[PDB]
């Protein structure tokens, strides 16, 4: 199938990735305030499918460790949240078998939002309070199938965002992980075997995010 | 297929904000007929290669927006409300204004006797955002009508690099372009955050990074690109010069300067004259009554022809170099560390990382924009970075240049068409009310005896002359130069710039004002007189996208609409996706783009707008007649349209020139009409027109250049990333600038590994040569007098060399490096309840004031209200929390913002006292969003100085307080 390789240690925080998912979705825009922070939206949600997290860290000298986390589905090889929802109704999640997408149908509307959300080791799944259909980063499968890069991945300038085949995109994790650990020596890939969005992090990355791992 | 895209046409854009100039796919309904369904980036486009930041991404939201002007709007004088009117209405009562000021003001000869041709009751500001042909024919429509008052955002962060550059390299321009920055071995970043700020750069920048080179950011604040830098050097407000000092000190102890380079190409080798000297802060000349230095006294020693003497030995202790030597022995280590507050430890780290790149085959460039020259040494600061970047070398070769990186998509363009007061288009000055004749204007051209010196400027007559060709195609050059106005050679440069057009307007010294895509309300420093200097105009005219805290002045904070007697007319204008043109991008690649979606609703190209209303203006004075009706009358804008309307390509062709007869020229036939080939053959004798002559070889008989979308490149060009092929970069699609500086006297490059030309038989290969000549036979800075790259400028009002003068008044008392403080060529209260240094800058998901950001639902998601950045320790002394509402106020006015708590702000170490920074983004205006906040201008100042006339928005006094 397919897989993204997201570098963070090449991440700016432009927030291109975020902006680009709503254009091309056409999401519209939540009811922000700033609480001292950059980061927004706060979390994910119904309408909001990646938002970058902002995690400053003190260091020894001048400066901070300035840890940027755009979070997504992880799009898992075995998905917690198909198993779980497969117990109501076996479609309401699917898998894609040729992209690997774990993708959330219209029958989300029938299970229990609460419960899918939970099995999620990631915390992703988000309920509309109308609907009660569950939303997620649906991996650009429109755009795979057809040929074209996901939004995210398209508008990323930094090479931060990478996408293709899981055994070129493996190759590329493993060949990156080792020319980082030059400059971060704790470098480390998230869940490389379970989950198709592997993030190389500079450092522990509970400091970027408390459900950055499983 | 996808359903969006399925049965909407595809158009290649450029995105509308920053100067990285990124190519977009626009889709657009009903096979182009509707509205746009979807813009994201160009995959084919090679600065970008699809990518966009969250402003180029968002553009959709920007085009396909429901709170876009749909309509003229006319605001009457002392109303509360807006009509709704036609454009028939709205341009017609424009003309009548425009004209009736002119009739009344227009004066033909100034108190001196002098021919002038011109009025001073009218004033435009704007702007960078137009395409290329509407800033062109924007600059002429306005000299006709005979305004000097001509300027836009340039003044501000582009004018200190153009003086600075050409007295150091004989241009103003950045040096390099976007893509060569990934051949670069060490990349210092200062007075930019290029990663919030110019975001596609940082493609680049970390690709120099994959293959060896060192990051630097040298930044107060430690913003996103701190984050992705290997060395984040915390330099506290103006130590700048200190810093450069230091490191020429550096590179010149530890002998890391390019030698050859330096003996050969730069004027190291130039003996200086004898009345030249420095002492304790001051240059020899120095006039203490007029505060100004008489700078004939930095004349170099001429020999018999009156040629620059030159020691290739470097002995002559009067030797640039030599000089250079003694006047940097000062800026030690100790000393710099001290004041800049960077350690002792990570200044050398830098200077030893930096400094390494004088190996010939080792390339290193510095990125600046705006931040750091906001004062009246600015100028020095990029002089001091030109200096360095000749001792080591890196002037002319890939990852090298001065990466001057400019701030609008096309205010490289905008400046380049001279919507300034000091420049004509291409750069020929504004002439003065002493140049009374064309040969006089054309006299104070300066000339070299050096055979070896190109001294390409000596063609200003020829580009002159084709310029007024251009506008008044029936009239001899000589007879033409009389219609354009002049400016008072009595009267300060400055007092026809930006702050003293706010001055004057605020002592109602305007009739009319054109705010044309700019919003002075929210953009100029000191708002809160700027807004009532508004209510002093009669009749305002705003082009712009959307309303806004300028159009709508009148019924803004603590404003009484019944008192303010200003007439406003509002034209909404249509986005950069809605029309044809071209903008030129910091490395002055002219890109073409092309119309996706109809103009919004009644929404007109600038270009329609100017052009109809210059025609109302025009065949008004064919009616009524008035004053000195030659200038409007006889200007040719029938070569600007096409079926009744503004034709960007027809302009772009007449900027470009054509020849007006059969003409013999550079041994070469043209028949009548042909499209100039390069500036190379235009004349002086009014054979040839060219409206710009930097855009002859833009548009010729082979077709529009700007327009090619083509990646085909050499080996050697693709391996430095040159691109030629796609679309066109003045002068003459020369990429890389001062290139021959790139190779020695044979033609071999420093670094055949990265070269930008090479002499192989008979033929110079890769970028196009700047300079024609076999190798070794000329001096590689051809647009210098000289032809070498300045390390000594006499030019400069401060003195030929870059000296520390404190930028800061209050916190400072003692220069460690003179007895002079302050800039002598150059008042400030400093109030002890204001004690903490504000300062403004950008985020990246906002741009400019914001009127464009905040009317974008998904900009506004993640940036959606003024903020204060503070340090943790400013925090538990006003004990402010992390998020709490805050009061920033200073002697000038008061806002409130939300608290960001931060290490990434620290205190500096000035004269052995903690002094606070306080950090504000400019990007927030009344007008919208709700509760979005107010402009931080606000708090600014509106004192310049007069020599550069910025105001300084960097570092002003200010205190803040816990709501
Ligand atoms: N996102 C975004 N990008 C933009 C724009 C925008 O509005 N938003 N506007 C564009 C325009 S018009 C322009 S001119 C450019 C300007 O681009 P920049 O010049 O990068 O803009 P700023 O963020 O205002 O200032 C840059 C940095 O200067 C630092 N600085 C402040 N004082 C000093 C000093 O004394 N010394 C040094 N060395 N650094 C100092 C600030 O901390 C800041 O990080 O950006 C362009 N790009
Ligand atoms: N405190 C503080 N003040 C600053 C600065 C700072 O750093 N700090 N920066 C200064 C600098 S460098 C600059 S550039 C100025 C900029 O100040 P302004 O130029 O006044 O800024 P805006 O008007 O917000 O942004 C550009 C305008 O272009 C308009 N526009 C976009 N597309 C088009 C088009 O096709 N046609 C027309 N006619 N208009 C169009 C938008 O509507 C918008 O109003 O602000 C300056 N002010
Ligand atoms: S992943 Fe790419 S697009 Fe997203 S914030 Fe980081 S650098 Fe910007
Ligand atoms: S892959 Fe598509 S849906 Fe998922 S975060 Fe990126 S743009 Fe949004
Ligand atoms: S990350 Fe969560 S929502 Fe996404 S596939 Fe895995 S379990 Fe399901
Ligand atoms: S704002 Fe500048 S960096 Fe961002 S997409 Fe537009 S041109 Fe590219
Ligand atoms: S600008
Ligand atoms: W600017």
């Amino acid at each position: 199938g397919k897989m993204f390789f997201v570098d963070l240690s090449r991440c700016t925080a432009c927030r291109g990735c975020q902006i680009a998912c709503k254009q091309w979705k056409n999401l519209p825009a939540e009811e922000t305030r700033n609480t001292g922070s950059h980061q927004n939206p706060p979390d994910l949600s119904y309408v909001t499918l990646k938002t970058v997290r902002f995690t400053e860290k003190s260091r020894k000298g001048p400066g901070i460790d300035w840890l940027f986390f755009p979070e997504q589905c992880r799009h898992c090889v075995e998905p917690p949240c198909k198993g779980q929802a497969d117990v109501d109704l076996e479609g309401a999640v699917v898998k894609d078998e040729t992209t690997g997408a774990v993708l959330f149908t219209e029958l989300t509307a029938k299970v229990d939002g609460e419960s899918v959300r939970s099995a999620c080791p990631y915390d992703i799944p988000r309920i509309d309070p109308v609907t009660k259909r569950l939303s997620k980063c649906d991996m650009c499968n429109d755009r795979v199938q057809n040929g074209l890069l996901p939004a995210c991945v398209k508008t990323c300038p930094t090479g931060t965002m990478n996408f293709g085949d899981e055994q070129e995109m493996l190759a590329l994790a493993e060949k990156r992980l080792a020319e980082v650990k030059k400059t971060y020596p704790g470098a480390v890939l998230g869940d490389p075997n379970d989950v198709r969005v592997v993030y190389l992090f500079t450092r522990d990355p509970k400091d970027f995010y408390e459900h950055a791992v499983a | 297929e996808l359903q969006k895209l399925q049965w909407a046409k595809q158009t290649t854009s450029i995105c509308c904000y920053c100067a990285v100039g990124c190519g977009l796919i626009v889709h657009t309904a009903k096979d182009g007929q509707g509205r746009a369904v979807n813009v994201e980036g160009d995959p084919d486009h090679p600065i970008n290669e699809g990518s966009l930041c969250p402003k180029g991404a968002s553009i959709f939201q920007l085009g396909e927006n429901d709170q876009r002007g749909t309509q003229p709007l006319y605001r009457a004088p002392f109303s509360d409300t807006w009509k709704p009117v036609t454009w028939d209405f709205a341009l017609t009562e424009i003309a009548k204004r425009i004209k009736k000021t002119r009739d009344a003001s227009f004066t033909e000869k100034n108190a001196a006797g002098d021919l002038v041709n011109r009025t001073e009751a009218i004033a435009s500001f704007g702007s960078a955002a137009m395409d290329n042909e509407e800033c062109w024919a924007y600059g002429n429509i306005l000299r006709s009508l005979g305004l000097v008052y001509i300027e836009h955002q340039a003044r501000i962060x582009h004018s200190p690099t153009v003086p600075a550059l050409a007295e150091s390299f004989g241009r103003g321009a950045m040096t390099n372009h976007w893509n060569d920055l990934a051949n670069s071995d060490c990349i210092l970043i200062m007075g930019s955050n290029a990663a919030e700020n110019h975001p596609i750069a940082f493609k680049w920048v970390l690709r120099a990074k994959d293959k060896g080179a060192t990051l630097i950011h040298v930044d107060p604040r430690f913003t996103r690109t701190s984050a992705r830098c290997d060395v984040y050097a915390p330099i506290r407000s103006g130590a700048d010069i200190p810093f450069l000092g230091g490191l020429i000190k550096y590179i010149l102890d530890n002998k890391l300067y390019f030698t050859d380079y330096v003996r050969e190409y730069t004027n190291a080798s130039l003996i200086v004259g004898e009345k030249f000297s420095f002492k304790d802060g001051l240059f020899s000349g120095y006039d203490a009554a007029n505060k100004k230095y008489d700078k004939s006294m930095w004349a170099f020693e001429l020999d018999a022809n009156g040629v620059p003497k030159r020691d290739p030995a470097l002995k002559h202790p009067r030797c640039v170099i030599n000089l250079l030597k003694k006047h940097y022995e000062r800026y030690n280590l100790d000393k710099v560390a001290a004041i800049t507050g960077t350690s002792k430890e990570q200044l050398q780290q830098v200077y030893k990382a930096y400094a390494a790149t004088g190996k010939p085959d080792k390339a290193g460039t510095i990125m600046y924009a705006m931040g750091w020259t906001q004062h009246s040494v600015g100028v020095q600061n990029i002089r001091a970075m030109a200096m360095i970047q000749l001792l080591l070398g890196n002037i002319g070769v890939a990852g090298g240049g001065v990466n001057a990186l400019r701030g609008e998509s096309n205010v490289q363009g905008s400046t380049d068409q001279g919507l300034l007061a000091h420049i004509w288009p291409g750069y020929n000055p504004v002439p003065n009310s002493k140049a009374a004749t064309l040969e006089l204007y054309n006299a104070a051209t300066p000339q070299s005896k050096d055979p070896m010196s190109v001294n390409w400027w000596q063609n200003r007559p020829k580009y002159v002359a084709s310029y007024l060709k251009a506008l008044y195609p029936d009239e001899e050059p000589a007879a033409a130069y009389d219609y354009l106005p002049r400016i008072d050679a009595g009267r300060k440069l400055t007092d026809y710039f930006w702050l003293n057009i706010f001055e004057k307007m605020d002592k109602g010294e305007f009739k009319g004002l054109f705010a044309w895509g700019m919003n002075p309300a929210c953009g100029g420093a000191n708002a809160n007189k700027n807004r009532k200097a508004m209510g002093k105009l009669e009749w305002l005219v705003n082009v712009n996208l959307f309303e806004n805290e300028t159009s709508s002045f009148w019924k803004g904070p603590g404003m009484n609409p019944a008192e303010i007697g200003t007439e406003v007319f509002f034209l909404p204008c249509c986005v950069s996706i809605e029309k044809e043109g071209s903008v030129a991008n910091s490395g002055r690649w002219m890109q073409w783009r092309y119309r996706g979606p109809k103009p919004y609703a009644e929404t007109k190209p600038d270009g329609d707008i100017m052009l109809d209303m210059f025609k109302k203006v025009r065949e008004l004075y064919a009616k009524e007649g008035g004053a000195y009706p030659a200038p409007i009358a006889k200007l040719n804008i029938a070569d600007w349209e096409e079926h009744n309307e503004f034709s960007p390509t027809k302009v772009a062709k007449l900027m470009n020139g054509y020849f007006l007869k059969d003409t013999e020229v550079g041994g070469k036939q043209f028949k009548k009409g042909q499209q100039v080939p390069s500036f190379a053959f235009l004349t002086a004798d009014g054979s040839t027109c060219s409206g710009n002559w930097l855009h002859a070889g833009s548009f010729t008989d082979a077709g529009n250049l700007m327009a090619r979308r083509d990646k085909t490149q050499t080996p050697e060009q693709a391996r430095i990333g040159l691109f030629p092929n796609w679309s066109f970069c003045w002068p003459v699609n020369r990429r890389i600038l001062y290139n021959r500086a790139s190779v020695d006297k044979t033609g071999k490059p420093w670094n055949p590994a990265k070269a930008v030309i090479e002499w192989k038989d008979g033929k110079w290969v890769g970028d196009v040569v700047d300079g024609g000549g076999d190798p070794g036979t000329k001096h590689p800075f051809i647009m210098q007098t000289h032809g070498f790259g300045a390390l000594y400028g006499p030019g400069r009002e401060e003195g030929p060399f870059p000296e520390h003068y404190e930028p800061l008044e209050c916190p400072v008392s003692k220069n460690p490096f003179s007895k002079q403080l302050h800039n002598p060529v150059a008042k400030a209260v400093c109030d002890p309840r204001y004690p903490f240094i504000g300062t403004t800058y950008r985020v990246t998901e906002h741009w400019q004031t914001g009127l464009m950001t905040r009317r974008c639902a998904w900009l506004v998601e993640a940036e959606p209200q003024i903020f204060c950045e503070i340090s943790k320790e400013l925090a538990k002394l006003r004990g402010i929390g992390n998020g709490d509402t805050v009061k920033v106020s200073s002697l000038r006015g008061a806002l409130e913002a939300v608290a960001i708590v931060t290490e990434r702000i620290r205190p500096f170490k000035i004269e052995g006292v903690d002094v606070h920074m306080v950090g504000l983004p400019w990007h927030y205006g009344w007008m919208v969003p709700k509760n979005g906040g107010d402009t931080a201008n606000l708090l600014t100042p509106s004192a310049g100085d007069p020599n550069t006339g910025i105001p300084e928005t960097k570092a002003f006094m200010v205190d803040v307080r816990k709501v």
